């Protein structure tokens, strides 16, 4: 409490940005100077009316190309030669003139819904120290994933090629999924995130083409972190038997080797893999020199469980009742998702009261329910 | 490719100490790390069996 | 829940959810019957309380709203709150929730108005009893919580907060408001505020910050001090007490104009002097910019301790931190009187001990010689400066300096700057003087002048304590009637002492720049140095600089560049405070020429800073006005107009620059955006204004310490290949230098492209070359900031000659100025009681996560690294001390400050 | 509940 002033400071600058930008546009933008006005005269001469998108099949080096249009006639197009002749490559979308087709210009970016899936639409606001603890297994992802991108300085000093890739694994609820999202928030490098269960389709051959796309975007964007969330979901998941199945699983694995390093020699991609079944992965992927140091996760010990429970109780209202220190004691080498579920359920017990004090009693009732998912989803209960 | 990762993991032990150089010692630790992981997995000399 | 009458306590709770039988009927019926029954009501007061306490469990507005609706009337209808005077007054306890049940838990506008006013009077009169205080207290510490009291208690605090706020907006004050109807005055409501503050600090932090602000005086805080210095240990620990206090001052910088801001900082300084940590005390003593406050903390560790102890070594350290050297001067001399060991102590306060530590760092880094080796014509001129620019900081390149061939083949002003760059090889060192002497006794007067440039630059690392002070050598050269010699002399003096006021220094710089009837274009330096001495500390506002600017402007307009430097020198002089700059603004505005209007707007930036949000818009109106006058028309003077245009563009950036540092670290992101659209608004308007705007942008980033340091200079560089002025590249690399070879690799490649790919003139090529070598020193030898490294919102002194140089188009004379690169940040190190040259461990973070501070504090997790690191710039500035398990505990807190660490083993 | 919690929501 009392961060109001920081909120108003921030706000004030937002008001100042809105102001200056609006007023600047209005008769001081770029309306009254001849290096815009006379340049656009002859820009519009060779531009439409219709600008008729093409697809760039192949270039010819004489200032021509063969386009195939979405409207189905081909054109052997010229190229005006102010848009930079060779700066356009197959798969680009081209602006053709309303009359005789010249490449008027070239569009960089054409939003497909297929790179929407990879690309983010939300910001992962929980970053470093909201996954707090495992501070010895975060020096193998912020001394080889985050840190080389932030400082190439340290890695110029040793010379050789910087770290490449990591594989995360361990027991569920060790924060594995969020760790990756938390280092990519801070660097602000191009965060692609792809789920493991979308690589497997009930259609064949277009599975590996999807995976091939993901790394081409990474290589196109110089600072690159690709989170492949879940690649244990490639050996336990299958649909039909004619387009999923074994053949699909083999193909996708192999595509990924070429992409990640293989023969491509592409831009620096850090790969982060969440898995906990580490024999669904090639014997050409879990050798290092593609994935360098390997990260094991164990369930956090008792003093690390104090740190995990301290993230959660800054959000919780507290009482003179509350005893945090006994909530850790009952737990023995347990996961950080149990601790996260206890406090969320403790707030569900508060809500039921219809009170806004969360007490020790609400946490302990929720602790017994959280250990009930481990003793009664086990129908033997006490080990027979 | 194991030996290609001796140097980089030796470059990480150099950086904790703050060096611009690597020595023999940090290659010992690096080698020990890669060897333990090989046991932890399969493909250590493997052809993927047969001839 | 339903009505099951009055038996056990359980069914009474369920009865009163619908309707009390023991509150609303009874008190009213009783009160309008007998007044001997007031004894009986008093016993039922406690009964009434319990039923509220039980029904805070419930979360619904309705079971208080309707239930107590007729009790809310009874307050004035029967009780009247004065029928038997003490007896009803003391019974207003249950009645205070009842009014609020209609205010807050019912939303009807006619009543939301009416009962705000009833609530304010009865809070004030019943806080005289102090029984309103206890009602409040049992609700903040509750028995059970719900939505209603969580919004209702905010209403209680706001009645008080409200009245006080209205006395500043309106002159109506106290009970003449019609939205309270209750005064804040006397010891009727004043005694209510103090009591509330005490209770609310203890369990939360509520009305405590509002009281300080709305009173707006140093008094309000001095009342806070009483409570908090008591609470420093038993209530809450020392450390936490510090976090409240510094949170208040940092937070309210956009909220207090200059005299209100310093008045609050008096009290922060005072609390810290009272508490344990005198390292926190000294830091606020600089913040005010008082000599006086620095001394007392210095005496405070030194004098009561009879033996040399860690305590004298600590004293010298605290003063050394300022590279302005305001503290460096003050802290020396007290040691000579005391007489322990003079020789170590005095050096430690001055910047000589920082010479020693750079050597250990340097041994690791090495020296790289990859600088240009071109011979003859203009290509000689470019290369001879560039060697100096690759070896900035303290470095070794002795053999190349002894290679006098290329030095002698420069001509013109090239000779002056060629020798100057040699001096920047030994920037911040004593040694090198011998190489300079060589050139000083031989060949043309031009190289002799350049030797003096090197002496000034080297003297930044050794002057204070009045140990080999720069003044001594350079005074003979000031006197010399030759312009080349004199200009170089006073430029070296101004750098060397930066903010350090010393008398010999001050008075040399007065008869010069007071004869500006003479046309000397290299007498801008005359005022440059004089301006600097003021910077870092409370302004004298010397009548000598103001006088010679007005005379100069009258005398000449042909040297518009000279008067333009001088216009800036005045605004740069006034840095060190923003209170005093208000008076001199009007003095500058008294005189009126179109030429005088130019000088006004630069100084308006310096004056209005740290609340300057009006200032920014003001410099945009200023932009409109040339076109405004001209429109009417469309439907000697040449120099004066041209000055008018350039000052305005410089001023816009300068205003933003002061503001973003002082007002938290958060505004820095936004003001980066303002500059980019600013270049855009002038661009494809007027051509002349565009050129000025390119060069200012690079030093705007360098001044403010922008967060992202990879992206921006490099994006800008490509765009500016097409546009005029390659001098922009020089200003981008001042920002890029950062931790060297993080960003700086891309600077050499990029700037190398624009230059190597296309040539159009050998002049344009010269600028592009120089920029490329400046950015790096080998493997982050140094970092550059304008931040003090004691305050992170602070601003420097030695970097302001860099800030000057973006104003004007390029010259070979400008090349002479730019070699200076001082304002260095020391590599963090743990110095023992003999002074050890290595640290142990430190924590590094890129940035803070704290949303309850914004100046930046390192978190306590970090990633740990070894010793002998230079303090990484923006992108690594958080530093935490690591060493606690080994019993090494810092005495000298460091928060990404420059600070030299000191540790005590146990 | 502090007197500021009400007003952080609006900013
Ligand atoms: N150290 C921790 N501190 C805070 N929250 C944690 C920590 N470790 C895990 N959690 C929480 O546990 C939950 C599950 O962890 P996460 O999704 O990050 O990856 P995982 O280990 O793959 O587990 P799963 O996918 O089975 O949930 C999340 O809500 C996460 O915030
Ligand atoms: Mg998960």
């Amino acid at each position: 409490r009392c961060k109001l002033k920081l909120l108003r400071m921030e706000r004030i600058k937002d008001h100042l940005l809105l102001e200056e930008e609006f007023v600047s546009n209005s008769e001081i933008l770029k309306p009254f100077e001849k290096k815009q006005e006379e340049e656009k005269k002859q820009l519009e001469e060779i531009r439409g009316n219709p600008l008729s998108i093409g697809t760039l099949e192949e270039i010819i080096d004489d200032d021509h190309a063969i386009v195939t249009s979405p409207t189905m006639p081909d054109y052997y197009v010229s190229i005006l030669s102010f848009v930079d002749k060779e700066l356009l490559e197959p798969g680009c979308s081209v602006l053709l003139h309303h009359k005789t087709m010249s490449i008027v210009g070239v569009l960089q970016d054409d939003a497909d819904p297929m790179v929407s899936v990879m690309k983010m639409d939300k910001s992962p606001t929980e970053s470093y120290s909201d996954i707090g603890g495992l501070e010895s297994q975060i020096q193998e992802i912020k001394e080889s994933v985050e840190l080389p991108l932030t400082h190439p300085e340290l890695y110029e000093e040793m010379g050789i090629k910087p770290p490449k890739g990591v594989i995360l694994y361990g027991a569920p609820g060790t924060g594995k999924t969020l760790l990756a999202k938390a280092v990519a928030n801070q660097t602000s490098a191009t965060f692609l995130r792809i789920v493991g269960s979308e690589l497997i389709q009930k259609y064949l051959g277009d599975g590996p083409r999807l995976c091939r796309q993901i790394f081409k975007v990474a290589g196109e964007n110089a600072p690159s972190i690709v989170f492949i969330d879940e690649i244990d979901a490639i050996g336990t998941k299958r649909y039909d038997s004619n387009s999923g199945g074994e053949r699909e699983i083999q193909r996708t694995m192999l595509e990924l080797l070429n992409q990640l390093d293989g023969f491509d020699d592409r831009g620096d991609v850090k790969v982060i893999m969440a898995t906990n079944k580490i024999e669904t992965l090639d014997p050409a992927l879990i050798r290092p020199g593609r994935i360098d140091r390997k990260i094991l996760f164990e369930n956090p010990d008792l003093s690390t469980k104090k740190k995990i429970l301290g993230i959660h109780t800054s959000k919780m209202n507290l009482s003179e009742d509350v005893n945090l220190e006994t909530l850790v004691t009952t737990k023995d080498d347990l996961s950080g998702a149990d601790i996260q579920a206890m406090c969320t359920e403790a707030g569900l017990l508060a809500l039921r009261e219809r009170r806004m004090q969360v007490t020790a009693e609400d946490f302990k009732q929720a602790k017994e329910r959280v250990m009930k998912n481990k003793v009664e989803e086990n129908l033997e209960g006490l080990y027979l | 490719a194991e030996l290609r990762s001796v140097c980089t993991e030796a470059g990480m032990f150099a950086i904790r100490a703050r060096r611009k150089v690597a020595t023999e010692k940090d290659f010992l630790k690096a080698v020990d790390k890669v060897i333990s992981g090989y046991k932890k997995f399969s493909s250590t000399s493997r052809y993927m069996q047969y001839n | 829940m339903v009505d099951e009458s009055d038996k056990k306590q359980q069914t009474i709770d369920e009865q009163s959810q619908i309707s009390p039988e023991k509150q609303t009927p009874n008190k009213k019926d009783k009160k309008k019957e007998e007044e001997e029954q007031l004894s009986e009501e008093d016993a039922k007061l406690k009964t009434d309380l319990e039923l509220l306490v039980e029904r805070l469990k419930e979360d619904d507005s309705s079971l208080y709203e309707a239930s107590l609706n007729a009790l809310k009337e009874s307050i004035k209808n029967s009780t009247s709150s004065m029928t038997a005077v003490p007896k009803p007054l003391k019974f207003l306890r249950p009645t205070y929730p009842d009014l609020c049940s209609i205010y807050d838990k019912w939303t009807d506008p006619n009543l939301k108005s009416s009962l705000a006013d009833v609530l304010s009077i009865l809070a004030m009169t019943y806080s005289e009893n102090g029984k309103h205080d206890s009602l409040r207290y049992r609700l903040l510490s509750d028995v059970s919580d719900f939505e209603g009291w969580g919004h209702e208690y905010i209403r209680h605090l706001a009645l008080e907060i409200g009245e006080v706020y209205n006395d500043q907006v309106e002159k109506d004050a106290e009970d003449e408001t019609s939205s309270d109807g209750s005064k804040s005055d006397g010891s009727a409501a004043t005694s209510g505020f103090e009591f509330s503050k005490e209770d609310t600090l203890r369990l939360c932090l509520d009305i405590v910050p509002y009281f300080l602000k709305h009173n707006g005086e140093e008094d309000a805080v001095d009342l806070l001090l009483e409570i908090e210095s008591i609470d420093k240990l038993p209530q809450f620990v020392d450390e936490n007490t510090f976090q409240r206090v510094c949170q208040y001052m940092v937070a309210c910088v956009p909220l207090l104009p200059p005299p209100e801001d310093v008045a609050f900082l008096k009290t922060a300084y005072s609390i810290y002097l009272s508490q344990n940590e005198l390292t926190d005390a000294i830091a606020l003593a600089v913040r005010l910019g008082e000599e006086d406050m620095i001394r007392s903390v210095f005496d405070a560790t030194s004098d009561p301790v009879m033996h040399k102890q860690l305590a004298y070594i600590l004293a010298a350290q605290k003063t050394s931190f300022e590279y302005e050297g305001v503290q460096d001067i003050i802290g020396n001399g007290k040691l000579s009187e005391h007489f322990l060991y003079l020789a170590k102590e005095l050096n430690l306060t001055g910047p000589k001990v920082p010479e020693d530590i750079y050597k250990s760092h340097l041994d690791n880094s090495k020296s790289v010689f990859s600088s240009a080796g071109l011979d003859s014509a203009q290509q000689n001129l470019a290369s001879s400066f560039v060697n100096g620019f690759l070896n900035l900081g303290y470095c070794n390149d002795k053999l190349i300096v002894d290679n006098d061939n290329w030095v002698y083949k420069t001509k013109g002003d090239g000779m002056t700057s060629a020798v100057a760059s040699i001096g920047s090889i030994y920037q911040w060192n004593l040694d090198g003087l011998q190489q300079l002497d060589k050139y000083l006794y031989v060949d043309e007067p031009e190289v002799k002048a350049g030797a003096l440039l090197g002496i000034g630059i080297s003297a930044s690392g050794v002057h204070d304590g009045e140990v080999e002070p720069a003044l001594l050598l350079l005074q003979d050269y000031v006197t010399n009637p030759d312009t080349k010699i004199s200009s170089a002399a006073i430029l070296g003096l101004g750098i060397a002492f930066a903010g350090s006021k010393n008398d010999e220094v001050l008075g040399l710089l007065l008869p010069i720049a007071a004869s500006t009837d003479l046309p000397i274009e290299t007498a801008a330096m005359a005022s440059l140095a004089l301006a600097h001495v003021f910077v870092g500390t409370c302004n004298g506002d010397i009548t000598t600089s103001i006088m010679d600017n007005f005379l100069e402007r009258t005398a000449i307009e042909l040297k518009t560049d000279w008067v333009r430097f001088l216009a800036l020198a005045l605004g740069i002089l006034y840095m060190g405070q923003g209170e005093q700059v208000d008076d001199v603004l009007e003095t500058i505005s008294a005189i009126e020429h179109p030429m005088t209007s130019a000088i006004e707007v630069l100084v308006g930036s310096c004056a209005y800073t740290g609340t300057g949000d009006v200032l920014l818009i003001q410099d945009l109106l200023h932009r409109l006005t040339p076109k405004n006058v001209k429109g009417e028309e469309d439907a000697e003077i040449k120099s004066e107009e041209k000055k008018g245009k350039s000052s305005d563009k410089d001023a816009t950036t300068d205003g933003k620059n002061d503001d973003e540092e002082e007002e938290k670290e958060a505004g820095i992101v936004d003001e980066l955006a303002y500059a980019v659209l600013g270049i855009a608004l002038i661009a494809l308007g007027e051509d002349i204004g565009k050129e000025m705007s390119l060069r200012h942008f690079g030093h705007l980033m360098h001044y403010g310490n922008e967060h992202i340091r990879r992206m921006v200079p490099l994006a800008m560089g490509i765009v500016s290949v097409s546009d005029p002025q390659m001098k922009v590249f020089d200003t981008l690399t001042r920002f890029s230098h950062d931790a060297d070879l993080e960003v700086s690799m891309n600077s050499i490649f990029a700037m190398g492209l624009c230059g190597a790919g296309t040539n159009n003139a050998r002049l344009a090529q010269l600028l592009r070359q120089l920029a490329s070598y400046y950015s790096r020193e080998q493997d982050a030898l140094f970092i550059t900031r304008l931040a003090q490294g004691l305050l992170h919102l602070g601003k420097g002194t030695m970097t302001m000659d860099v800030f000057n140089d973006a104003h004007v188009l390029n010259k070979v004379t400008l090349a002479s100025i730019l070699t200076t690169a001082v304002g260095l940040v020391s590599p963090s190190f743990m110095l023992k009681h003999h002074q050890l040259f290595y640290m142990l461990n430190a924590g590094i973070r890129p940035k803070f996560i704290l949303a309850l501070n914004d100046e930046g504090e390192p978190i306590k997790v970090n990633v740990r690294v070894g010793q002998a690191v230079e303090t990484v710039g923006q992108a690594g500035r958080p530093k935490k001390i690591t060493g606690w398990i080994t019993q090494s505990t810092p005495v000298l807190l460091n928060h990404g400050e420059r600070a030299e660490l000191e540790t005590d083993e146990y | 509940a502090a007197p500021y919690a009400a007003k952080l929501k609006q900013t």
